[PDB]
């Protein structure tokens, strides 16, 4: 941790009298402390390193994003100073891209990562950084090639292996992701204790038919990342009443329902209208989570969002849903129809939170063929009737049927969510 | 990307600051 070059150490005890204020909790006394030495000492690197210490700290107490964007200013103005020590420099950017992450300036941080690994080529960690840098982005391809590079110098780094293995999972090639992900949290290495890799794991392992999978679904859990082996969701409210199957009546949304079923049929035919006449607007299902098949949905709201050209298509059954804001105002949920084809298995899944439960309405279902396993119990639909299920538990869907499947899917708040947690959960 | 009916982005929500 050297951080002062030659000149800084001669005016040590003004930038000590002046940090000393800032860990004393006095951060407005410190900011206008390290402007004075800012100002008096314009070649500073430590001074001027205080100054934007002072102002991440002030905007932590504010909550101000304007504060934070000077504060990631005055990281940058470090960096060109002169003489700056090596220390200095990699905190100061690592920093800045840390807190433009933060604010959501996902390319800003990006730069800054890429000068970073520029300044520090043979810095592992920093390319370990800028590959996190581009999975928020979700650029794939070149979050490969950072970590490919350091698989390269050093192949036993376990936080690439986990990113590597979660690429590679996420491009479908299964059986490849399966070493990396296992080796990766297996070296303990810092960062790779993390639920995603376990999810992804547990997952690709059932895909191959490997018994180990639910192994690492209970470390996993006794890790603390699952609330138990069957319910996997990592977006969770912690407390929420967790149970594979619902009635009715224990959602408390028996209004919703009734209109559902009183209704059923006029969804059902604005369904199919859209299917014979505007198919276009089914889009094919894109999470990768068919082992085969064929599998469409079409979405009328989507994290609380009335989706306005879909409505047009149903606009009777838009007109119906407005009156049930516990679903038009799920911003961790939708409301869309769900078209499914003989010859689709539906691999084994959660959804990414607990803080939904998940209704399906019956609107043309064969006879035979259709089920729906969650946790350990399979079920099957009925015409006008509503299934409610929690789809944060491992489910599985068979379509084996002589036609086509057709259901209308409706997420609900949880109903032990209060409203304040309601209007203030980040969107899903 | 965006997790609908699974957990398959690194990250499912946004970072918008405070
Ligand atoms: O049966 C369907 O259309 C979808 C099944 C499923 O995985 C879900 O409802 O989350
Ligand atoms: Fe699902």
């Amino acid at each position: 941790p050297k951080l002062l070059n030659k000149f800084d150490k001669t005016i040590k005890a003004e930038l000590d009298a002046a940090e000393k204020l800032r860990k004393r909790g006095k951060i407005e006394e410190a900011v206008n402390a390290f402007k004075e030495l800012v100002r008096k000492y314009p070649q500073s690197p430590r001074a001027r390193y205080g100054k934007a210490q002072c102002e991440d700290d002030l905007a932590e107490k504010r909550r101000s994003n304007e504060v934070l964007r000077g504060a990631i200013e005055t990281y940058q103005e470090v960096a060109s100073l002169p003489d700056v020590p090596a220390d200095l420099l990699k905190l100061s950017l690592k920093r800045r891209s840390d807190r433009q992450q933060f604010l959501g300036h996902m390319r800003g941080s990006l730069l800054t990562l890429q000068r970073l690994v520029q300044l520090f080529p043979n810095d592992t960690s920093l390319k370990n950084d800028l590959g996190v840098g581009y999975l928020l982005i979700g650029d794939n391809d070149n979050a490969k090639k950072v970590y490919e590079e350091v698989l390269s110098v050093t192949p036993n780094d376990g936080f690439a292996k986990v990113h590597y293995g979660f690429i590679l999972k996420a491009q479908n090639k299964i059986a490849e992701s399966i070493p990396y992900l296992k080796e990766g949290i297996e070296s303990g290495d810092p960062g790779t204790d993390d639920g995603r890799f376990y999810f992804h794991l547990g997952d690709a392992m059932q895909r191959v038919g490997n018994k180990e999978a639910y192994k690492w679904y209970e470390l996993g859990h006794k890790r603390g990342h699952f609330a138990s082996v069957w319910q996997r969701s990592l977006y969770n409210v912690n407390g929420l009443k967790a149970q594979p199957w619902w009635t009715p009546k224990e959602t408390g949304y028996t209004e919703l329902v009734k209109s559902l079923e009183r209704n059923w049929k006029l969804i059902r035919d604005e369904g199919l209208a859209v299917m014979d006449k505007a198919k276009g607007l089914f889009l094919p299902e894109d999470e990768n989570l068919r082992e085969k098949g064929d599998w469409s949905q079409f979405t009328l709201w989507q994290q609380g969002r009335r989706n306005e050209n879909a409505c047009k298509g149903a606009p009777k059954t838009c007109t119906l849903l407005e009156k049930f804001p516990e679903t038009t105002g799920c911003r961790r949920g939708q409301i869309k129809y769900s078209i499914m084809h003989p010859g689709t298995h539906v691999w084994p899944h959660t959804g990414p939170t607990n803080c939904r439960l998940r209704m399906h309405l019956g609107l043309v279902i064969p006879k035979e063929g259709c089920k729906i396993r969650c946790a350990n119990e399979t079920k099957t639909w009925e015409e006008g009737k509503v299934l409610i299920f929690d789809d944060s538990f491992e489910h599985e869907v068979w379509q084996d049927a002589s036609s086509f499947r057709l259901i209308f899917i409706v997420d609900v708040w949880h109903p032990e969510l209060t409203p304040q947690q309601r209007r203030s959960l980040p969107a899903i | 990307g965006k997790c609908k009916d699974g957990l398959g982005e690194y990250t499912c929500t946004s970072l918008e600051g405070f």
